[PDB]
């Protein structure tokens, strides 16, 4: 638990690292070359091409806050695995209390 | 072995193995057991062959057997068959790892200074290996002895 | 024949080889910080707290450090009635946060041997970030509240290790409070009644 | 200049040792190693001591450490005697 | 005993030197903030009768076995001595802040205090907390961040005198440990 | 080729060629009949392998052909397919030489300097060769597609 | 051994704990009263490890490097046909270089 | 620097005996997987830059080693990483072909953890990068080939630890 | 800085500093008052210098922000401006250090390896710094714009 | 190898923040003494041989290290001294200009006391030579400049001790 | 690298005194044996290969270091021995002429036992080879000349131990 809480403080520190530029690029005019209107040839990027969408969809997004978020999901998997292991250990300790 | 030569030779250029080299590993591994089947044939004929090697190395060179020569005496001749046994054992290694390094990292590199500090005439040892290759042809059929022929004459080329 | 002879060969030589053993540039033999302490058999809680807290990566580095690693009798001496107030809360498993600074106050950038502290009082901040005053007078070298026990231990990267008698707490370190209950106000009318109205602030009402 | 101009694979100068050394780097290691020649028995050159301990620079430690293992050497100990750690500016 | 002027004399006697131009910039900067140092000693000695009761009673509410019978603050004569060495230590630290060097601290206050407190049976770890509350108070008074009495000052940086008085209490707290 | 660098390898080492080197020159020349058939398939399929090669390249990288892309207009798009005809030609050389040595010193050595100096996205031309690879391996059996595709991905590796 | 079929599921009930609450009745209780336990066994019923796991290193082979010269630490298959014995024996060696047979 | 055949020949030679049935039994086991290793080393050569780009973005791309003060901040320091991760993915490819991890400690592992401590490189983040790089390598070469290539990654991670 | 490499220059040559080196350390420190004013202008104009910097960058390179571009979406565009905030910061270091030594070992050494390994078009980030340069030199007089622009174009040169 | 500006930029960069008022406050303090350091380094370059000739004649010229058996007897050994003292007066000049003693331990102090113990060079006489050399350096550059140049001499003497 | 005359001159010079009667007394003792050492170094140069061939065949020729697994098995490893034994018989010849073993530890002994431990060369068999080589050297040069040449062999064996 207390290394999952250290992962959440690193996600909060990674967003404050980029928040002067995340809001500074929020009122720029970023016009692409293709991909939005269908009158321009986009090629592969009409949607996405041939298997490159991923197992989830968030794994194809790059960034400092997406990369520490995948660290959180692998760290919360190991906490939830061992929190469900103390449940059936507590069942067997109470199941052996009905014989004395 | 052969894969080791490709990993090394590709490692000094800081690159993965190219298209041609991966052929050289793939073709070598597909001819795998036939070396394995062949070495078991030769291991069952080591007492076969070294007895035949002592046939002609000494009828060709009675200088070494005679009193005064290096191989004169029982215990000198005793290891004499042992050197054939190690060489024949080395060739089974070379026939398996399909190249010359087990015949070169052992046996060949610095062999002359070994023998010259021993008194064994280095020209006589060349005929000993040539005698050993002459002996391996009889207990081996025509199919597989030219598979093992290039491993012998490398030793003769290494010793000169 | 002079006692302090020298090194070298050829003429103008004193019969002693170069470097006293024929080696000009001697390969070192010390280990690094944390396993020079692991071999000592006295810094057991110190090396273990470093490994758990992640500070041990910092004092792995090659920078010339002057560690003031307390022997575990110092850690065993943390059962003051006083010092247990400000340090017992770190025993909780979520408070690794303060444990790194409190341990990072024991690392000093630089190689300050005790012989280099001949009646000299020089301060410095740690790698924790706050100043510490090293204090060598009357051959009693002090590091905050250290009162160093063993003089120096030569380490790998030109680093030094001094054994201290206690644990140095950083100056502006406040102890973390114990885990508490998030309390909420039961009513809302006991709090509108707790706020002074504008007519109260001008003295118009009692 | 430095060894990271943009060279990588498929570039005109040959693919080689690329060190992360800055402009005129002033960091240097103190290394210790044995490096048997493995080539004297067909060259017959004179013999030289193979156990050396010397200060190699940071600019060329990686090439040297990459090469000491090329010829079967073993590195007994290395340290960063001169230079800082995590230092953005000042390695020059 | 020495001061900050005569510490660099007996350092310059160790090299058989004259006190030349290299060392006088250390001392002319010392008299440059000489008005700052006297503004730091005056914050200590004006609350010094109240800091000693603030610090000894903070030791009691942490380690209450001293006032327990058989303890070391139980007898009322034995309590009045513990208020005395709270302020004799504060008398010798304030001389060390005044002189600028801890020689008079390490030749008169700590000269045998360690074998005193063993032979009186005084608990040494509570003598650390009697000293170190006065460390945390004097760095609050000199930085003027004491939370219930602010003194008037010409404004500016003072953090070197704060760490200097924190360095003198650690030489007390290490010499009696 | 495998013949020329198996020589220059043993050339530098002051020695002849081992059985490991001469049983592969032997193994390569018996492979030569099958190599010319594979290169013969790609030789007169360049109309489809290139034109369908640039098919998927634009449908995957519309930026390079869109206005502002390097291969924009009737002109650059023709040269946009010209380079693919080059690299498809070099793969036919590598298949017959049994190595990327022809592809090495033509189209690979210093390729990043050219395309960086032409303003062309080098990653874009790497995408073009991958699109040609799926068209090429779709024209051959599995035993051949492990070769013809094998030389493309080496070109993909060196081109980034 | 589990030889306690004399002791059932009703071992540690501790029937005689008795609380008088004054001069009235004895108020008999069967509270189980566990110990200051801890049940000292290793490798329990589950894994309890979610990632953060590359701890495995080979054992030290002395002066060579680990797992390199295991040509002395193997079994064997054969020995050869002639094989003159040693007669000087000079101690068994620690693997007789960091170089292998195939140097 | 020994492959599976070199290690088998060495152990059979170090006792002075021929290649018996047990020595050839492992050699036949290596030749059976010879077809799998080349195709594994084939695709890894193709997707070398793509694998390293996937590992760093999945393990340590946005962590605060990437930010200022972290161990990977400056562009020289960032560029040293992908140079550094290239060796792990490359030398692991050599171990996968040779079938023996002797080349790793010969040319990678020795003086490695002693070098990162000198530079102050975080060994913790390094292993997780290799673990993430091992995870993507199992994507390309398949399951069993990933088991083979993965068997040398953790060998690096174990000794580097 | 000019102080540290004028030292390490004369350090390597086994000599002290010449008048040519010491009349410029002298000339640089008297220049130090004017340098802090110039860096003080860029320090609290990063809101406009960066945001207008990415203004012209997207108008000149819509591919990088269009769908498929590296800086596509709300996420990458924020990091798209983050790097410009980095390089604008390093120029403030170079102005105060009187040299690109801070910009050299931060953001320039091995920069092509990073951006090639991130998939970012290195030419695109070079276009971003040029757009920041016109905004920066528009904030200062002619005597200053010959400096603040002077450090940007060095970053432009090393970034391609 | 950092000057005062490099050290100020490093500490302000290592936290990822800009150059605030405190970082520029020290930088302004360094630029104020920029005029003093050059003139200090000016005269020291002129009187380099004269300063070293004054120090050795004032500290260790006639002591019995100079006589037979002493550590400085032979002409090679005597000539090594003034070569050796030249570095201390030279590198101290670099620290006086850079305003940071990082260059000393980077290029002088590391492996220095460990080297003199190998040769058997007396560290006691060495420091007194540098102390006497510090005394004459305060003669030339003045009082405060001598305080600056003197601040790096004892830094050498401290670490060399 | 000092001979008997160099060592005598050094000790007489290191006290700054002339060559008195005691210093010349040893020098006359060295010149008396000057005729013996050259003839000793004469025959050793002639029978260099014969002496080394006699030592290895008498000490470690048939022991199991010579057999597989032993420290001397491969031909490169065997050839390194007689190359290695040549230095001991050669440098001992230099010490016999110079009359001072300073050249041995200067050029042979330093880093030698630390090198054999690295390679894993058995120091026990090495000394017995030199002892056997010392035994044959007393055969050629005679008794007293063998006492002289033998006096530097065990000096190598002592320090190499
Ligand atoms: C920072 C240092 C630190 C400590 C000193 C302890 C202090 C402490 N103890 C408890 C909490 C508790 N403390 C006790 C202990 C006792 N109750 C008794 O009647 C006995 C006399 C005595 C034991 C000898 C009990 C029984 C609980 C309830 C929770 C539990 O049993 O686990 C709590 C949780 C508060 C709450 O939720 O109510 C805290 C902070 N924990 C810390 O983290
Ligand atoms: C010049 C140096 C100098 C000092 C530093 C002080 C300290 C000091 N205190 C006492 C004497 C004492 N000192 C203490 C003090 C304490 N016990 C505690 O539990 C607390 C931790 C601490 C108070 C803060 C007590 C309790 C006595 C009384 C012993 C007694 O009366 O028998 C004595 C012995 C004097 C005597 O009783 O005859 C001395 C030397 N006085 C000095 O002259
Ligand atoms: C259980 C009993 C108990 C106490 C009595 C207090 C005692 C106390 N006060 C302070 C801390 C302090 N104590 C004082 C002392 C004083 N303030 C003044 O203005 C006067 C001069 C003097 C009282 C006469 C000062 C000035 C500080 C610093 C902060 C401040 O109060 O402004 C500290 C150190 C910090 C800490 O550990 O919390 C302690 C232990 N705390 C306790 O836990
Ligand atoms: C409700 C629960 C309950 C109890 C716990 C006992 C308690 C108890 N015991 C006695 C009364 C007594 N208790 C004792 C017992 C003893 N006296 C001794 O001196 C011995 C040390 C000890 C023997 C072990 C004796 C001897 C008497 C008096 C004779 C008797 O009443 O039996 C009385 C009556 C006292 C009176 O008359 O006021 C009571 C209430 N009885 C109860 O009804
Ligand atoms: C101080 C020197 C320095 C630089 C420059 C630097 C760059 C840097 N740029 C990054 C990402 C990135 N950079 C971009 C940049 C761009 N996209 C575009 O279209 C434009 C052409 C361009 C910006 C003008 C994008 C899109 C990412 C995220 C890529 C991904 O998520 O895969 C990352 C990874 C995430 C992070 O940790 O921030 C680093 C480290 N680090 C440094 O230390
Ligand atoms: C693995 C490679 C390898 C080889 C070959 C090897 C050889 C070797 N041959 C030796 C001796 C000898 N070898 C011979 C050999 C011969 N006389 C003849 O007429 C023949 C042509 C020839 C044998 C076929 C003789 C006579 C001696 C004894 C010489 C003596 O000691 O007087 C010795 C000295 C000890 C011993 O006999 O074991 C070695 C080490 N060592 C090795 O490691
Ligand atoms: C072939 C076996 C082998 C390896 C592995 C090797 C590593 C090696 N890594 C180095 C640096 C480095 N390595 C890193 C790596 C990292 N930073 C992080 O945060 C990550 C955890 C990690 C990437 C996975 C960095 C940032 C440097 C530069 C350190 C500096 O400039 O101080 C250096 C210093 C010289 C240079 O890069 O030119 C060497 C020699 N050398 C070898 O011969
Ligand atoms: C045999 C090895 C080999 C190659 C590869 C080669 C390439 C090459 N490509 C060129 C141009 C070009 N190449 C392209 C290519 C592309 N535009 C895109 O959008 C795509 C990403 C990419 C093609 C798939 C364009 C647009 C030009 C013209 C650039 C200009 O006109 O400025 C030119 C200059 C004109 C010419 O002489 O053809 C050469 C020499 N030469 C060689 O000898
Ligand atoms: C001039 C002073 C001096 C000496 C003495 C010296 C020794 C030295 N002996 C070496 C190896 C060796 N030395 C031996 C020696 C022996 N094996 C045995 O069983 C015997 C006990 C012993 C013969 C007496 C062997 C077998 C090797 C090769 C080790 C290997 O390939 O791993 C090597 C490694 C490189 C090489 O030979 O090219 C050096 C440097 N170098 C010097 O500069």
């Amino acid at each position: 638990q207390i290394e999952l809480d250290a992962a959440y403080t690193s996600l909060a520190s990674s967003r404050a690292f980029l928040a002067p530029f995340a809001a500074m690029a929020a009122d720029m005019d970023i016009r692409p070359l293709y991909g939005k209107n269908p009158q321009v040839f986009a090629g592969q990027f009409l949607g996405v091409g041939a298997g490159q969408w991923g197992k989830t969809g968030a794994d194809t997004v790059r960034g400092r806050s997406r990369r520490v978020a995948a660290d959180i999901g692998v760290k919360e998997f190991q906490l939830e695995r061992v929190k469900q292991l103390v449940v059936d250990l507590q069942r067997a300790l109470a199941l052996e209390d009905a014989e004395a | 072995s052969l894969v080791t030569q490709v990993i090394l030779s590709a490692d000094d250029e800081l690159r993965y193995p190219t298209a041609g080299e991966l052929e050289t590993i793939s073709s070598y591994l597909k001819t795998g057991e036939y070396r394995i089947r062949l070495i078991s044939i030769l291991q069952g004929k080591e007492q076969e062959i070294i007895r035949l090697a002592s046939k002609k190395i000494f009828q060709l060179h009675p200088e070494y057997i005679a009193p005064g020569g290096n191989a004169s005496g029982a215990r000198q001749r005793a290891l004499c068959l042992r050197d054939y046994g190690w060489y024949l054992r080395l060739i089974t290694y070379a026939i398996l790892a399909g190249d010359k390094e087990p015949l070169e990292k052992i046996g060949i590199i610095g062999v002359r200074e070994m023998y010259n500090s021993l008194g064994v005439p280095i020209i006589g040892m060349i005929d000993a290996i040539k005698c050993l290759k002459e002996a391996t042809v009889e207990v081996i059929s025509q199919e597989e002895e030219d598979f093992v022929a290039p491993y012998y004459d490398y030793i003769i080329q290494g010793m000169s | 024949r002079t006692a302090y002879p020298y090194t070298g060969s050829g003429y103008g030589s004193a019969g002693v080889p170069y470097g006293q053993d024929t080696y000009g540039y001697k390969a070192t033999t010390a280990k690094s910080i944390t396993e020079t302490a692991a071999q000592a058999g006295v810094f057991n809680t110190f090396v273990k707290l470093l490994n758990e807290s992640g500070v041990e990566k910092l004092v792995e580095q090659a920078g010339p450090y002057t560690v003031f690693a307390p022997t575990d009798d110092a850690f065993a001496a943390l059962l003051e009635p006083h010092s247990f107030n400000k340090l017992a809360t770190l025993l909780r498993p979520e408070n690794n946060d303060a444990l790194r600074k409190v341990l990072m106050h024991h690392v000093i950038p630089g190689a300050f041997t005790s012989a280099s502290l001949m009646d000299r009082a020089v301060t410095v901040k740690s790698l924790a970030g706050e100043p510490i005053s090293i204090m060598g007078l009357n051959k009693l070298v002090t590091a905050g509240t250290a009162k160093v026990v063993r003089a120096d231990v030569p380490c790998a990267n030109g680093c030094i290790i001094h054994a201290v008698s206690s644990v140095i707490i950083p100056p502006n370190y406040v102890p973390v409070p114990q885990p508490t209950k998030p309390v909420f106000p039961r009513s809302v009318i006991a709090e509108i009644a707790k706020l002074p109205t504008p007519r109260q602030a001008l003295g118009l009402d009692p | 200049a430095y060894d990271m101009d943009g060279t990588g694979a498929g570039s005109l100068e040959p693919r080689g040792i690329k060190s992360s050394a800055v402009e005129k780097d002033s960091r240097c290691f103190k290394v210790t190693f044995v490096l048997p020649s493995q080539s004297r028995l067909y060259t017959f050159r004179e013999l030289q001591n193979v156990y050396t301990t010397k200060m190699v620079p940071f600019s060329s430690w990686y090439a040297e450490q990459q090469r000491i293992q090329k010829m079967g050497g073993k590195i007994l100990k290395v340290e960063l005697v001169a230079g800082g750690q995590m230092r953005s500016v000042g390695n020059q | 005993m020495l001061d900050a002027f005569s510490r660099v004399v007996v350092n310059s006697d160790a090299k058989a030197a004259y006190v030349g131009g290299s060392d006088l910039q250390a001392l002319k900067s010392f008299i440059a903030d000489g008005n700052k140092r006297l503004d730091a000693v005056n914050s200590i000695v004006s609350n010094a009768s109240c800091m000693v009761s603030d610090a000894v009673s903070g030791m009691i509410c942490e380690n209450p076995g001293l006032i327990s019978p058989g303890g070391n603050c139980y007898t009322n004569r034995r309590m009045a001595a513990c208020l005395r060495d709270g302020e004799i230590i504060l008398r010798y630290v304030s001389y060390a802040l005044l002189a600028g060097d801890a020689s008079v601290l390490e030749d008169r206050c700590l000269n045998g205090l360690k074998e005193t407190y063993i032979a009186l049976g005084v608990p040494t770890n509570s003598s650390i907390r009697a000293v170190s509350i006065m460390k945390a108070q004097a760095v609050a008074f000199i930085t003027n961040t004491a939370t219930e009495r602010k003194m008037s000052f010409a404004a500016g940086d003072c953090t070197s005198l704060a760490s200097e008085v924190a360095s003198y209490f650690d030489r007390v707290g290490a010499a009696i440990s | 080729s495998i013949v020329t660098k198996s020589i220059v390898n043993a050339d530098a080492e002051a020695r002849y060629l081992s059985p490991g080197e001469l049983d592969r020159i032997k193994s390569f020349v018996l492979s030569g009949q099958r190599r010319l058939r594979i290169a013969q398939t790609l030789t007169e399929n360049r109309e489809r392998i290139v034109k369908q090669g640039g098919q998927q390249l634009f449908q995957r990288r519309p930026d390079v052909v869109s206005p502002g892309g390097n291969a924009y207009g009737e002109e650059m798009t023709a040269t946009c397919l010209r380079d693919l005809d080059y690299y498809l030609r070099l793969v036919t050389y590598g298949i017959i030489a049994g190595d990327v040595t022809p592809i090495e010193e033509i189209g690979l050595v210093g390729v990043k300097e050219m395309y960086s100096a032409l303003g062309t996205p080098i990653s874009g031309v790497a995408e073009g060769i991958r699109c040609m690879k799926d068209v090429a391996c779709s024209l051959l059996s599995g035993e051949d597609a492990a070769e013809v595709g094998f030389y493309f991905d080496y070109t993909l590796a060196a081109m980034q | 051994d589990v030889v306690n079929a004399a002791y059932p599921k009703n071992i540690k009930n501790k029937a005689p704990v008795i609380s008088f609450d004054g001069k009235k009745g004895v108020k008999l209780e069967m509270v189980t009263l566990q110990t200051f336990a801890g049940d000292d066994s290793e490798d329990t019923l589950f894994d309890y490890s979610s990632g953060k796991f590359m701890p495995q290193k080979p054992a030290d082979m002395g002066i060579a490097w680990p797992s390199g010269d295991g040509r002395q630490a193997e079994m064997k298959g054969g020995k050869g046909s002639f094989n003159q014995p040693d007669l000087r024996k000079y101690g068994p060696f620690p693997d007789f270089l960091k170089r292998s047979m195939d140097l | 620097m020994q492959d599976a055949i070199t290690s088998v020949i060495n152990a059979a030679d170090v006792q002075g005996k021929y290649l018996d049935a047990n020595s050839v039994e492992k050699l036949r086991g290596y030749f059976q997987t010879g077809e799998l290793r080349v195709r594994a080393a084939a695709t890894i050569a193709a997707n070398a830059a793509t694998i390293i780009k996937e590992a760093v973005a999945k393990s340590l791309l946005y962590s605060d080693i990437t930010r200022p003060g972290g161990n990977m901040y400056t562009t020289r320091r960032y560029a040293a990483c992908i140079r550094d991760l290239d060796y792990y993915l490359r030398y692991a490819t050599y171990g996968m072909l040779a079938g023996d991890p002797s080349i790793l400690d010969e040319r990678v592992l020795n003086g490695l953890k002693e070098t990162y401590n000198s530079l102050g490189v975080p060994i913790g983040a390094t292993i997780q990068a290799i673990q993430a790089m091992k995870e993507v390598t199992g994507s390309l070469v398949g399951s069993d080939a990933g088991k083979e290539m993965g068997l040398y990654f953790d060998y690096i991670c174990s000794g580097l630890s």
